[PDB]
């Protein structure tokens, strides 16, 4: 059995900052790679950000210098840092992990619950 | 910069019949597809992994197949906890993206 | 014959009463035959040919790579993996790069590195084996009638050759049989050689050299392909990533090494057929059932004229074409001579007997005049037709 | 800093009283600055580049050949011409061939033939020349705030430099200043060569290599090709007729031969720009601006504790990373002795002092231990903070 | 003034052999390069032979051995000979010279007046 | 092998009128393209010998375009002499093929 | 009061005022210190121990071979090879073959065959990496307070030591205190080597041999085995098959291998926690701050009895116990001399002052004898108690 | 010689029903299995090859699925064109052999 | 299409031999490894051996020493020595091919339309 579950959304004033973080269980935490992404107001989803395995990030050009993917395995606590949080970047939030060997090349696993986040 | 598109959108459908839906890539993207479902509120899950392999507890009556850049998702026979929005997305390229997902409904 | 418009011929003179004579065939030259009281016969080479050979190997000249994949570890933590190295389609190579806190990594040292990228050949080249059983000889025959240029692709005879049918005679009408017997199992080695394909280009080499080749390659159909260290090559890692090469086509330097080969050629009527140019072949030939078709006839001592002036061949001999007008089934008489007293035919006539065969026809005559001057002398009488020569 | 990450360090070491020092920089290694009593400086030579070099030469390393012509003339007949050859886009060819009656001839002898082709350029290497004027250094300074690993990438300097500046300099809070008066002029010699670009990747290499090279070439006007002699070839004809071959892609060739050049590569972000690896700079550096920011700060001990424990770093010096949360904005004590009795600081500090500036946050700290093995202290008392190193 | 007079078109017996043959006029004959064609009865143009400058003759393939082309420059005439003639052809024919450059690579120039083939 | 296809086959226009016929090769020709006109009963006339090249004697009204691969003619009033069937006729490749012919009327 | 029996049982005699001792020890043995008038002191390595190294490889010493697959390629026909030779996971090899006519070939000479089998792991070893800074050295310390052998369970001290924790200290009730300060940075050097078990069995050995093992490997998470070819033999081919052979467990020739390497064993409780064996370390040790807790109190001179007759150590000493029936916090007086007289106590007293601390229980006494014969001495007065003794 | 069995006698089944077989074996085949179908009056039809996955043409309304000792096809919304005799098959070992047969029947 | 046909069966007498025989086409014959199976009476179905794209046969038991398979190149015809023929030996007979590689050890695709062979 595996579980993930978010924690650290809600509502920040825009141009804010948060550390949105998730608790994960069940595996080897080293040996995955592990993802975000995003379900929009619109419904649509999206990918945020991913860190190796060999615990290196990954990040599409929609937020180069805005989050930072983090985690710490040996406490198997993962964190997201983020920063000017504007109004587009209100969605829901989910976490997600890749394979065994842990590339961030991988067809992603399991979600966790999610959490939501806001800007007013 | 990848892309991905579905010729399908949200529709209703006929429950317990066998339901289709597809879709195309900017590219050749090798198969590297997967595709997954989400009921309103509730978090998604995974359903394809790569085209015509499966997860374990995943239902055996999906099945999608496709290669090159364009690819297609089946069930044989759909169920009303199954009816809802489907969506697919590829994870070679540097920049990952989903394909815009179609709903199911029928009253 | 054809003959006289080649590049070269070599002329073997039979012996009287020999039976045989022998004579080797290059397809750039060709071969003539004298015999005392027999007509000459003509020789060459057509092609050397083989029929749908064997795929021994294809191997790639230029590809393509995409999808291009990496995985990394932290230094004590363990050795990088990635799925794709599991099968060679991917092309996959290993290494090491440092690591430390400014790549976020937990500790410094030597971190693990793999990279995978999906290959396939851009464009290929095919080998095949030679059959040496398969070869097949093609020769070209034709008799010093003196019948016109024009006639001549319709009198010639070609005459097919195989390691399983290794002897062929040919007919022509009233002059006679010939036979001919040539070295099918022996004339060359080519059982040790592929064919070299390209797009419409090829040539045959050895197979030592096509499997020494540094190149990746693939044989049966749809297999992985074999050997893909060369065509790729990765950077050193740099920054916690690598990014991947691919050398050029190598097709302009696989060509120029190509050009101490034998070069080979594809029938457009027939794509399994290939044609080899430069082959040779040792033949042998019976003259004896021969005949001079006109040897009863009378002279003409009337007043033939020249149709095409007496001219210089490629091989110091002379040709003319001459036609007799009012007249018989005749021959007519020809003689090169110190002077036009005519005291000796101080050379030698190659169409042993002119024949004019009917009154409205030319007859194309050859002959080899002496060193220096000469006065070529055709026909008889005040009617006598008379021309000046030169070594 | 940054510079942790950098697998080669080296460490330059001002004279007291020394203003200025200076350090010479490449890519591939980063120089830090030692004084007696100022904070550390880090310096690392970034990209060098150019923006939109102008076209030199371009050369086509691969063609194609179609609507292949051919004509002929019987020797005695002069010279021949075709039409097409009236324009250098069809890069023809004229040469003899035998002709005689065997070919249709009037005459034996060799006679004039004439071959063309349209000539196209499937693929082409460009050539761009260095204009030294717009060579621009970009190049990364950081001092030993003792700031978190992460603050590395927004605490960093970026300033660029060319040969149309002198020093750019910045500001660290409450460290102060350090100008900058880097070698612009004077670094590389490159005004003799081209950057060559290929698809996807590219060169430097020198006018004079690149203007000897035998494939056929284009100005940068793209000027109708001049030498296709080297890419096309020609069979000695058949007396019909010329087969006319294209040597096959080159870039193979071409860019096996670029193996003994500096390679060069393009930015996404602007095609036009192009960067240059692994070039050298050197800088003139006034350190007598800086300051050691937390001299006001106490001394505590107030029970700190490690985020991540003391490290050997790529480069032999030690660094580690604590908080001492709660307490006050301080600057904790480091000492490296011979003996847990630390009678002498045997090795050398290389971040002076730290500053806990705000009661939740971490600090990064790097010494360098003697020769040998020595004992590393922070903070007083029983309650101090320890560990043991190796040279 | 470039007239081009075709003579010879006539009936023949099906497996047949005939000689046609065209004169020209007004211009150095030698230095151009000539061709025969065939207009079907039903109106489609067909290229029968053409014969270069150097009398290096050119066939389609349909007429390979069966046609050949020769010229008589001494007098300024053209022959055509062919022999197993079959009934695929009861076209008219006609001749025309190419470039004054002597090729067969030319576009034609001007046409004879023609004359007919038939089979029977 | 090569093939060529012009577009139209029946066409009418009036005396005076301007018209466009056009052709496409089955590959590259390189402009080795020629017009040709028959007027019915006598034997063919030469037109355009390349793309943008009047033959001798042929006046000004006529006028062609080209490419790689396909090719026109345009004629700027179609004065009397109109009446006939149009050839194009490629020689760039030496098994010499020609265009269906297109005829023109008035009634 | 402790270490019965002790494989080696050393005294360390401090210099008078001395603050500090320096100690090496070894886990097979103890030593025991003299302060010279102050309370004797004892200390031992219990264990140095890791817990949890990262599982980085495994690697297999016998596997199993199943549903061997093969086929052919007649001379001729190309190459052979087969769905599994694509992919891993099979150990695949290939080879060619004769074959000839009557083995059903169309043809005479080297056919190809390749044969496959899937591979699985019987029974494997698993490695560990090892981190310094996760090394723990465990201390047992004891002083000769005369406690009761039962009671040492209970008494005895133990502290841990690690490098970042590299001094602590023993507090003894009424018997003051003793810093202690281990030394790890010569200890041991386990950052080379990997621990490896088998069976409830292991060892630790450097990263290179293992690296250098024939035997085929796995990677510390996935499936993929990566050199089968070491523990795979296929015997020549017979002309249609070749049968393929498992080595058996290597396991004895590893495990012989491994004679020379150092012991490790698991914990029973935590199934992580790596005890290792054959360890040894140097510390020191503050032996000041002891207390002699009752050298005041009232000599006892009185009919104390023993308990435990006085009976050799394993060296040296003499120990005995004994109790006294009515009495206090009392102390008892002894002796060791050459004659009853007793001018001299020759031997030293190892529990400098063995007071009889309570009316309920008996105090064990240790004491050092001369050489030769001597007397053993309780007690005072007429009540005094002794025996003899010997060297 | 790999004994196996798959245990129905037949299956009565209808017009869009589910139905299933399963097969059992001697020993831990590598998957290397297939089911095979066979209408009567003409020969066999292979649907599944390795035991997961299709040839061509075969309609989502099949699936199958397995590992070792143990496997199964599916028949997704049954229908009347789908009915006749079923078989698996073993091909890791030489001895290649079917099992026991089943067939499918209209109720 | 690709295409296998059955020829040869029939009747024969006890201890007596046929002619097994089948023709394939649409594929290069030569790379495909082939394969021969029956169903008996009593509705079982049965493999009877098998040949690699490199000629090699294997055989059960049952029928070892009994038949051979051949085939050539030469018109893609397989051929099957019924011989020694024996009661229970009475079924619908079929070839079916094999792999893309020639493996025997596979599935195979497409199955000919069979042929009856019977014995008194």
């Amino acid at each position: 059995e595996v579980k993930l579950v978010e924690s650290g959304g809600g509502l920040v004033k825009p141009g804010g900052s948060l550390k949105l973080s998730c608790a994960a269980s069940g595996f080897t935490f080293t040996n995955y790679a592990m993802s975000w992404v995003r379900q929009t107001p619109e419904k649509r989803l999206e990918w945020v950000a991913s860190i190796s395995s060999g615990h290196t990030p990954y990040y599409p050009d929609s937020v180069k210098g805005r989050f930072t993917i983090s985690r710490d395995n040996a406490r198997n606590i993962l964190f997201l840092q983020m920063s000017s949080l504007r109004s587009e970047d209100t969605a829901m939030y989910y976490c997600a992990r890749g394979d065994y060997y842990g590339s961030v090349y991988s067809a992603m696993d399991y979600w966790g619950q999610g959490t939501s986040l806001t800007v007013s | 910069e990848i892309r991905m598109t579905q010729s399908p959108s949200s529709m209703y459908a006929s429950l317990g019949e066998r339901v289709t839906v597809t879709c195309k890539a900017s590219q050749d993207i090798n198969s590297y597809l997967s595709w997954l479902q989400q009921k309103p509120g509730k978090s998604p899950k995974t359903l394809i992994y790569r085209a015509n392999r499966l997860f374990d507890g995943v239902p055996s009556r999906f099945s999608g197949s496709g290669s090159g850049q364009d690819y297609s998702l089946t069930i044989s026979s759909l169920e009303y906890e199954d009816m809802g929005i489907f969506y697919c997305l590829q994870y070679d390229e540097f920049p990952f993206t989903f394909g815009s997902g179609t709903k199911l409904e029928l009253k | 014959a054809h003959c006289i418009g080649i590049t070269d011929r070599d002329f073997i003179e039979g012996v009287h009463g020999g039976t045989w004579v022998s004579a080797t065939l290059e397809q750039d030259k060709c071969v003539t035959v004298m015999a005392p009281d027999k007509p000459s016969l003509d020789i060459s080479l057509e092609t050397v040919a083989i029929d749908g050979p064997a795929e021994a190997r294809k191997v790639c000249y230029s590809a393509v790579l995409t999808n291009v994949k990496i995985n990394d570890k932290c230094p004590s933590t363990g050795e990088a993996h990635l799925e794709e190295e599991n099968e060679g389609d991917n092309a996959c190579k290993r290494t090491y790069s440092d690591r430390g806190w400014g790549n976020g990594c937990g500790l410094f040292g030597k971190g693990s590195i793999v990279a995978c990228a999906k290959f396939t050949c851009a464009k290929s080249m095919s080998l095949f084996e030679v059959d040496q059983t398969k070869i097949q000889y093609v020769i070209r025959a034709q008799l010093h009638v003196g019948a016109k240029q024009e006639n001549w692709n319709t009198d010639i005879k070609t005459l097919k050759f195989d390691a399983l049918s290794g002897s062929q005679e040919a007919e022509f009408t009233g002059y006679g049989r010939a036979t001919l017997e040539c070295q099918v199992q022996t004339a060359v080695d080519f059982s040790n050689s592929y064919i070299a394909e390209m797009e419409k280009e090829s040539w045959i080499v050895d197979k030592q050299w096509a499997q020494d080749l540094t190149l990746p390659w693939q044989s049966g159909s749809g297999g992985v392909w074999r050997e893909m260290h060369h065509l790729v090559e990765f950077e050193p890692p740099h920054a916690a990533t690598i990014k991947v090469l691919a050398l050029g086509n190598q097709e302009g330097s696989l060509k120029t090494a190509l050009t101490g080969a034998m070069r080979v050629t594809k029938d457009t009527n027939n794509s399994k057929l290939y044609k080899l140019h430069g082959g040779h072949v040792a033949c042998r030939v019976k003259l004896s059932a021969l005949t001079l078709k006109g040897t009863s006839y009378k002279i003409c001592t009337d007043k033939m004229f020249f149709v095409k002036n007496p001219t210089d061949t490629g091989h110091g001999t002379v040709v003319m074409q001459v036609k007799v007008s009012k007249g018989a089934p005749c021959r007519i008489p020809v003689i090169v001579a110190d002077d036009l007293t005519a005291a000796i035919n101080k050379g030698i006539l190659v169409t042993v007997n002119p024949i004019a065969s009917t009154n409205d026809d030319e007859v194309l005559i050859e002959v080899n005049p002496p060193f220096g001057d000469s006065y070529i002398i055709v026909g008889r009488g005040d009617s006598r037709l008379t021309y000046q020569w030169h070594k």
